[PDB]
């Protein structure tokens, strides 16, 4: 079974902000290479370099 | 009279029984100290003698001058005896007697100038890896060096002190990491060196915890693992990271495991065998 | 330093110190102790007296004198050690008569330093030994004698029970100690009063 790895991040966000950065991933300019897939709806497997982009945009944003 | 040696033999043997690991004899030194000492002392073992060795000096501060020229004649032996000896322990031992001899104003400035201890005083100041433990013994015997000086005019002695010189490499480090006690030790050293030879030479803050709190947002620095060839490879592989305690997490239903950076390798290498 | 201060400290010699086993460190530390209190201000004067078995005695009488002090207490303690009153030979001491001694010196340096201004004194006893009923009404003489004079007496019990001393300092308004662990005389002299 250790058939593939994949460094990426996860990221283990609440119920209500993880649909947020699916949103982050489209309508965007220059993204939606962002979320590589959504694991649990608390987790998701993302970006690496992407993941200072998120956080920061988050902030931004309401 | 007789009662005297016995009553303070009595703590003598105390000592003696529980000398070798740690650190019982401070107390019972202290006790022993009020009631040739020092050529006596020599022969018995040499932690807690040092221990002995550190306070009596201390203790002291007319009978009294006579006892401070007492110890200022033997105040070689004991030198010999703290080379020599030279853990952190044993060197915190080392220095906080010699430093205390120093206080006294019993040692020879010459003679000490030349000599091992000094050079290593300030070669653990140099070093990083010290503890702070180390470090405040160290500085304080440094200190209580120069401390001792008081004239320079006739000290050897104030050269080699200069050696503080050599530590500001190590207060920059130190600074670099947020180690400020070891800061505090540095500025000592600088006061100290100065003062001797000074002549010579020429509501409205819960937002800044709020404000601190945005400053530590999470996410993990991470591999995922999936196409797991067969469930009892998942469940292997899977129970091999959760005694490592690096599973971030785990769905037994999609075959796929994550690991935090950490424990990528021990993985990597349980992969290879078996 | 204003004020000039006589400390009295009046030893009380007794045999018992052969049960103490030392006097030797006694004296040794009494005289640090001294050196200190000499050593704090310069109007510190300091007079030392021996309470024997047999009669009182004095063994001396400022700190430059310190030097002066120490040879006068070894060797006249030294003279002291006679066989006579050996042991519990006698229990007591003649603290009564060492209080007088004191008494008259203290009234002495004063009459001097009345000519300038006044003297703060107080007498500090060292005591081994029992006290005894025909004692009492020497004893309680000098203690009176004392607390007119508004004089402080303190006791330090290394061991013994000197019931007239402890009443001695209550009445003087004075500090009393009996003082477990003997070898802590030094902290003792310097903490305890």
């Amino acid at each position: 079974m250790v058939n593939v790895l994949k460094g990426v991040l996860i990221e283990c966000d609440p119920a209500m902000k993880q649909f947020l950065l699916y949103l982050d991933e489209s309508n965007a300019l220059g993204k939606k290479f962002i979320i590589q897939d959504i694991d649990d709806t608390h987790v998701f497997v993302i970006a690496e370099l992407v993941n200072v982009l998120q956080e920061r945009v988050g902030e931004l944003m309401d | 009279p007789g009662v005297l040696d016995r009553l303070y033999g009595h703590p003598a043997t105390c000592l003696a029984v529980f000398r070798e690991l740690p650190s019982l004899a401070k107390n019972w030194v202290m006790r022993m100290l009020f009631l040739k000492k020092e050529f006596s002392k020599a022969q018995e073992e040499s932690t807690g003698l040092l221990s002995g060795l550190r306070i009596w000096h201390t203790q002291l501060l007319n009978l009294r001058i006579a006892l401070l020229g007492g110890g200022k004649a033997w105040s070689d032996d004991t030198s010999q005896l703290g080379p020599d000896k030279h853990v952190l322990h044993f060197m915190v031992g080392s220095p906080s007697a010699a430093v205390s001899q120093d206080l006294a104003q019993l040692l020879s400035q010459a003679g000490l100038m030349k000599s091992t201890e000094p050079g290593e005083p300030p070669c653990i100041t140099s070093a990083g890896f010290q503890f702070l433990l180390l470090d405040t013994p160290a500085q304080l015997w440094y200190f209580m060096l120069q401390y001792l000086q008081t004239a320079q005019s006739r000290g050897m002695d104030l050269v080699e002190i200069l050696s503080f010189l050599f530590q500001l490499s190590f207060s920059t480090l130190g600074k670099d990491y947020s180690v400020e006690g070891m800061s505090d030790s540095l500025l000592n050293f600088l006061q100290h060196l100065r003062e001797f030879g000074l002549v010579f030479q020429r509501t409205d803050q819960i937002r800044l915890w709020e404000l601190e709190r945005d400053r530590l947002r999470f996410t993990e620095g991470v591999l995922y693992n999936q196409f797991l060839s067969q469930v009892d490879f998942e469940l292997l592989l899977a129970h091999a990271r959760e005694l490592g305690v690096l599973v971030f997490e785990n769905s037994a239903k999609r075959l796929m495991v994550v690991t935090p950076a950490g424990h990528s390798d021990v993985k990597r290498f349980w992969k290879r065998q078996k | 330093e204003d004020e000039l201060n006589l400390l009295v400290i009046v030893v009380d010699a007794n045999p018992i110190w052969w049960g103490k086993q030392t006097l030797s460190k006694c004296i040794d530390a009494v005289m640090v102790l001294g050196n200190s209190h000499l050593f704090m201000n310069r109007s510190n004067k300091l007079a030392v007296i021996a309470s024997h078995i047999q009669e009182s005695r004095f063994l001396y009488p400022k700190y430059e004198l310190l030097t002066s002090a120490n040879e006068v207490i070894v060797e006249e303690i030294k003279d002291l050690m006679t066989k006579s009153d050996i042991k519990g030979q006698h229990t007591e001491t003649l603290l009564a008569g060492s209080l007088a001694k004191a008494l008259c010196y203290i009234h002495r340096m004063n009459k001097e330093v009345k000519d300038n201004q006044e003297m703060k004194s107080r007498i500090l006893v060292i005591k081994a030994a029992e006290d005894s009923a025909l004692q009492y009404m020497n004893f309680m003489n000098v203690i009176f004698a004392a607390q007119k004079q508004n004089i402080l007496i303190d006791a330090c019990v290394l061991d013994s029970d000197s019931g007239l001393l402890q009443q001695a300092c209550d009445i003087t308004g004075g500090l009393y100690l009996k003082v477990p662990q003997m070898p802590s005389l030094l902290q003792y002299l310097l903490w305890v009063f």
